[PDB]
DNA sequence: CGGGAAAATCTCTAGCA
DNA sequence: ACTGCTAGAGATTTTCCCG
DNA sequence: CGGGAAAATCTCTAGCA
DNA sequence: ACTGCTAGAGATTTTCCCG
């Protein structure tokens, strides 16, 4: 399992941990409180 | 270590060091830094530090609209030729998207449209154009416009050429049209040296000839390549190489260990 | 009959980019296209490219050069 | 190099084009274009028609690329120069348009129509139109209950006739035939282009009389001497510009 | 080329096609199509692709002011070690700017300061501070914040660490002054795997150190050098290579061809 | 003599040309209709 | 390596520091200090002072480096101890500050000035800043014409203080002694670091007896057993951590 | 006397940059310190750089390592 | 093979809200 | 499950050309 | 010398109005 | 006559370590 910290919608704040549901190359696929995103890799950490 | 450790982990949950300043200060392996930094939320503040790679497709086009002296300007762009298309129009909606989108459908091979979540591009008309048309709808993530870079950047280069041409034209229009043909086939570089309009040309025939070609020669090569398995579907061979396609997984392989039946 | 076919295709090029590579590769050699994976030879070594990172040409001003 | 004199006799015996004879043995454009053109016995994409039509009150401008069966039409708010002229000049910026056959119309013979053909290197002169016309009605015909107005009626229609109508020798559609005529274009204006940059070379080779620069390969060097075609190495041979 | 020429120049007049399109279209040398395109003002529109480097002296300060939750933050950073003041401010003003200078001149060897052109260090004020206590104004190129990099990046850095610890403080100058603490003592890295703190003393020590040396040096080691020309200082010799500086212009020469009295 | 093509403040415009009166890293000096500018090499062309 | 013998020797005869013994005989300071330190007959930097004044109704909040007598003071708005915990965190956060000297005065014993010591790491413990004060006073006397408010006076004479009043053993300022100072603790510091990471190590060489780790450099391994620094090659010897 | 103060001079370390590079370049040793310009040793390569673009320091990390 | 000029390739940046 | 790019200004390396 | 793990160096990006 | 940088997340190369 993973924990990743993101930055979804012009929000300067970070957020996380979420659950990794789907890596590709620059986006993942992450679900944070039963709400699913989709994130650019360069605007996501994953531990 | 445990000394340290939970000392360094009381000096970071005050001032949040990161992993060398403490490593120098309580005596700790990298590793063992890391890992404290790495366990506080508060210091998850940074991506990494890449990008990924547009689709180029052949029957790729990136649309989006762009505003200049107070008009809507909807571009398109082929993504693989850089070919584009311009249209001024009244407004941002979402019937003169889809009827921009349903020429352009009617005019070039067009199998699915990338574009940003803008109102228009989300409206239903839209997306009942492209189900007439056959178009598969791929949006990018929300404010994220390198996810259609390509178009972000012909905008810039659309206006710049309006900007040399402006006063050739009396109307907005006049002049993005001249915009638009200046590109297509006016400019040259790329790939092939090309212009738009040639690169676009050479794209779509290539597709049409490599499609016929591969067919004719799949219908007559007919073989079983067993290696190192089971019977894949032999591809390509020579060289002391052969390509295939393994239970749809496409492996090269030196000729030997290999058999052709 | 096949061979005429084989050398067509290899006579087109193509240029590719990989996962983490932003320059996009020279003109390899075609040797096989598929829906969406394209087999080409780029300076005898033999790679696989997914068709969204592959402009497949045949580069005109060259074809008739020679 | 070694095939040119095969390539000779298989010209003669059959009088076949250059690139027939090129893909054959192997040859160079240029030099398969010079044997075909060294025999006196052995001797459209950029033209389009438009003309305006009407249904239901509306003008659509409707311009046919004459070599393909290629359309493209729209309506216009009204029977103008002005709209003349936009459209011309958006049709020139889509595709290579040289040439456009008009009927003497009051809006074709407008000086802003004659503007844009100037400013878009479109050269003016003043029967396909018809029978394209015809079938474009037909499909508006056939697609009409689908839209609630004209102009994507008739948008639809192009869609069908450009790439879901299938004829002709081969089969194919309108815009495959459009670019396959547009890329054997853009081969033939290449060819010239190198035509044009080798014929200002003149080699004198073994020293023999001037002679005309067909091919500087990787081979060899390729030139013309008294209407005979000879090959010779590079130390052999001396390349001058006159 | 005089008919290619001139047919190439009056499309370019139209369509201001770049040269190697001219070049295609009209079978010139791409130094004639390049000379074509050089010679129109409407396509000079692109400058070169590079970037400046700032002044890194040991005596260099860059001072910016920025804003955090609608109060000022006014920021010096020494550009050699990433060492970082702050204060926060009740006004963008020049009496504001002016004390922060006076106080960091009283604390640091502050021999000039960069700064861009805003209307608080453009004050009379500062200047007179900065006559004062003896130091140079180097303001920036009008809206290149590039000139400034340095600071502009500490503000984000320092930006950041505001927002791992604003919880810790109930006031903005409270969490300021622990942002300025943690980058300037609890984060490592850079050139000597420091702390600003620690880059900072040990530049300043090294210049006082280096300057003493050089001038004991200087004093006791006297010659005088000529090479291959009048008789150049001597400032260096070994390893079969001298530096000497003739004219004020140092050289490096090797030993051979160099005779030293 | 040198050609210089500018771009001075915040103005998305194109001036120029103008007479090179310095030339630096990274930043040029340049006498536009008896104005000198300096103006960062990054948004200069001379010719 | 070689000048381990000739370093004894020279600490037996004159009792000297390591920093000389290690410059003079070339030396890493791990083994200058372990032959500095294994001689019982041969057996600052981060403490400020800091008290408030009065002048002209203003009360100058003043702090001493103590060691170098640098000194960094400001007019504050009120004797308070939130006055006083904001500007010990700027001095914190501006130096390395580990040990504060104050008089038991109702700000200093506050608990806003107990939280920001406890923050910043400063211990808080209850003759130079009388002297110091007045040298500041002074000075502020002189420079009092040149500025119409008491801050910017008060900032003046801190300048002048630091920066260009220059006396002492070497004739040098106080911003010259305060940066000298600190680059030693710093060395210091580094040293102890070392000595920290190496005094966990045991070495067993030629196998003798278990000894302590000094040096692992491009040369050798120098040890020590038997209170007797010897030096091996790393064949020679094993690393081990305990 | 002198050839003390020298390898004491020497024992410093120049992180430095050239003209059209953004890469700081590794610790050169120290040889002749200016006004403007500071001579080192990068490497069996004798270099003249500008003040600006040289920080000098000792490394105390290192010194008190050998 | 030796330079030398021309071509080609590589590097890097602003602007795209 | 998606994804920075593009075209121009210099700089540096390759290639063609004649001896 | 052969791998293998740890350290070091290189690459690349957002945010700084 | 002045001038992008900085620090962190990965990726790749160097170096130390024991046999
Ligand atoms: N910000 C927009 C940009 C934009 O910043 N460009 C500059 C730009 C910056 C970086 C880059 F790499 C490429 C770029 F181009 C842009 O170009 N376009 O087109 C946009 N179009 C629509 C909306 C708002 C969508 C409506 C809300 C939808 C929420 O789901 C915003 C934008
Ligand atoms: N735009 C300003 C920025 C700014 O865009 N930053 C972002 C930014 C962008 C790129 C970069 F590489 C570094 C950066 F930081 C910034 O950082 N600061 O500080 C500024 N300060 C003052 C004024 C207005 C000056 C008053 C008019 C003077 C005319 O002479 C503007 C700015
Ligand atoms: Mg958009
Ligand atoms: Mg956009
Ligand atoms: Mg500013
Ligand atoms: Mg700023
Ligand atoms: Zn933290
Ligand atoms: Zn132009």
């Amino acid at each position: 399992n993973f924990r990743v910290y993101y930055r979804d919608s012009r929000d300067p704040v970070w957020k996380g941990p979420a659950k990794l549901l789907w890596k590709g190359e620059g986006a993942v696929v992450i679900q944070d409180n039963s709400d699913i995103k989709v994130v650019p890799r360069r605007k996501a950490k994953i531990i | 270590f445990l000394d340290g450790i939970d000392k360094a982990q009381e000096e970071h949950e005050k001032y949040h060091s990161n992993w060398r300043a403490m490593a120098s200060d309580f005596n700790l392996p990298p590793v063992v830094a890391k890992e404290i930094v790495a366990s506080c939320d508060k210091c998850q503040l940074k991506g990494e530090a890449m990008h990924g790679q547009v689709d180029c497709s052949p029957g790729i086009w990136q649309l989006d609209c762009t505003h200049l002296e107070g008009k809507v300007i909807l571009v398109a762009v082929h993504v693989a030729s850089g070919y584009i298309e311009a249209e001024v129009i009244p407004a941002e909606t979402g019937q003169e998207t889809a009827y921009f989108l349903l020429k352009l459908a009617g005019r070039w091979p067009v199998k699915t449209v990338h574009t940003d979540n803008g109102s228009n591009f989300t409206s239903t008309t839209v997306k009942a154009a492209c189900w007439w048309a056959g178009i598969k709808q791929k949006f990018a993530i929300p404010y994220n416009p390198q996810s259609k870079g390509v178009i972000e950047s012909m905008n810039k280069e659309l206006k710049k050429i309006i900007g040399q041409v402006r006063d050739q034209a009396e109307h907005l229009k006049t002049a993005v049209q001249m915009a638009v043909f200046i590109h297509n086939f006016k400019r040259k570089g790329g790939i092939g040296g090309y212009s738009a309009g040639e690169r676009i040309v050479d794209i779509i025939a290539t597709d049409i000839q490599t499609k016929e070609l591969q067919k004719q020669i799949t219908k007559i090569q007919n073989f079983r390549v067993y290696y190192r398995k089971g019977p894949a579907k032999l591809l390509w061979k020579g060289e002391g190489a052969v390509v295939i396609q393994d239970n749809s997984d496409i492996k090269v392989v030196p000729r030997r260990k290999a058999k052709i039946i | 009959e096949l061979q005429k076919q084989i050398t067509k295709i290899q006579n087109f090029r193509v240029y590719y980019r990989d996962s983490r590579d932003p320059v996009w590769k020279g003109p390899a050699k075609l040797l096989w296209k598929g829906e969406g994976a394209v087999v080409i030879q780029d300076n005898s070594d033999i790679k696989v490219v997914p068709r969204r990172k592959a402009k497949i040409i045949r580069d005109y001003g060259k074809q008739m050069a020679g």
